[PDB]
């Protein structure tokens, strides 16, 4: 939902109070991948177990 | 600093520290003697209760067109070589013509 | 993300027009907290069975 996955082609084009929305957005959705890949693996290793 | 005489300029603008002292807001809210009267990190209504340690008050005057660069976050001719404020700025902005 | 973690410190602090939108935020983290919390004992109790 932000103007664009690059951070450059934020923080190098969007002033500082603007720029800090959107990656704020980025930052909650790449963490929120993170979460679901460790939840996965944390089941699957007890398959494995 | 509110019912002062004469103001300073934007080039060079007097700082007056506020401490250990009563300080009542409700005539500067009640009162319509401004144009502008908002603040940005507290409510104008609840300067009493939620107070403070130390209060810096800047006095300066600018143009109609310049009033807009005060505050948070603006960008030009005031905001960025005269007076700058931070993102983070926890204050209160008054204005009157 | 928000101005203070406390709650008193934005309720009593700012107009609602402008907590309601800090304190989302809080609610939006310490949520997550809470899943991520019991996600992991759920997973632990597991291995204990």
């Amino acid at each position: 939902g932000a103007i664009s996955s690059v951070l450059n082609d934020i923080l190098s084009r969007l002033d500082p109070p603007e720029a800090e929305v959107q990656i704020d957005r980025l930052i909650t959705g790449r963490l929120q991948s993170l979460q679901t890949y460790v939840t996965q693996q944390l089941i699957r290793a007890a398959e494995i177990r | 600093v509110f019912n002062a005489t004469r103001f300073a300029s934007v080039y060079a603008w007097n700082r007056k520290r506020i401490s250990n002292c009563v300080a009542d807001y409700s005539v500067l809210y009640n009162s319509a003697s401004f144009s502008t009267f908002k603040c940005y990190g507290v409510s104008p209504t609840k300067l009493n209760d939620l107070c403070f340690t130390n209060v810096y008050a800047d006095s300066f005057v600018i143009r109609g067109d310049e009033v807009r660069q005060i505050a948070p976050g603006q960008t030009g001719k005031i905001a960025d070589y005269n007076y700058k404020l931070p993102d983070d700025f926890t204050g209160c902005v008054i204005a009157w013509n």
